[PDB]
């Protein structure tokens, strides 16, 4: 089972060998939009 | 008037720092302001609470024209005299007691609540809301405590990626669904400091 806490989330992408939370689909690679990735 | 249903629209939002730096003295940053394509709601529909009162039964309930994504990119280039507080302003041509809902999510689980209760102003014809300098919660400063002391940019984004806000805005005594936000963030790589991008929600 996986953690979903605050350390735990930002241990998962500071020190990613330890990491343990709920694994997703990154948002650029979902049927989104361009400009959600284009600032204005 | 982007983020308005029928019966309600936002005029303005906004998350900000305020620091005394004397009595007379305050620096206000703020991270992210407002003061329309549509996105497909199955494909965030991951990262906000299930199950009844969810983002997916509210936006079954209706009306449909009332679901709002705003993308924001958030502006973290800021440094005991320190106040962090959010700022809404709402108007309607109706006279209601409302309820806004803010729930703040990670990996699609509420971790904190916000509820707050908002009553009219006659305001030439209409009615205003606002919501004045609300105190943001303690979670939300130590989690942008996190964030900027991450060592690189492209951290605060992965950490951003499940990380997301729901606020539901309803007349209290009728339970209508009068606007609901999503809200999702990535970190501003600007010159111009924060943007947002609003997006309709459909089926
Ligand atoms: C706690 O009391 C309420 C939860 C926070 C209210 C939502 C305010 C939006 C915060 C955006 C800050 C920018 C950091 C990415």
């Amino acid at each position: 089972d996986s953690e979903t806490d605050l350390e735990a989330l930002f241990n998962a992408v500071m020190n990613p060998k330890t990491a343990n939370v709920p694994q997703t689909v990154p948002m650029r690679l979902r049927k989104l939009p361009d400009s959600f990735f284009k600032p204005p | 008037r982007s983020v308005a249903s029928s019966k309600l629209w936002m005029l303005e939002f906004s998350a900000f720092l305020e620091q005394q730096q004397d009595p007379d003295t305050y620096n206000k940053h703020l991270f992210v302001h407002i003061g329309l394509e549509a996105v497909d709601i199955r494909q965030i529909y991951d990262k906000f609470p299930e199950k009844k009162g969810g983002l997916k039964d509210l936006f079954e309930r209706g009306p449909s024209n009332a679901f709002f994504l705003v993308k924001f990119w958030a502006d973290l280039n800021t440094n005991g005299s320190s106040f962090y507080g959010v700022s809404s302003q709402y108007e309607s041509p109706e006279n209601m007691i409302i309820t806004c809902s803010t729930k703040v999510c990670s990996f699609g689980k509420q971790v904190v609540e916000k509820v707050e209760t908002e009553y009219a102003r006659y305001e030439n014809g209409h009615y205003s809301y606002r919501i004045h300098r609300s105190p943001l919660c303690e979670y939300m400063i130590n989690f942008i405590h996190k964030l900027k002391h991450l060592p690189e940019k492209y951290m605060m984004n992965s950490v951003l990626e499940n990380f997301t806000i729901l606020q539901v805005v309803t007349n209290r005594d009728t339970q209508e669904t009068l606007l609901c936000i999503a809200y999702v963030f990535e970190v501003s790589a600007s010159e111009h400091g924060a943007q947002h991008h609003i997006y309709r929600l459909v089926k």
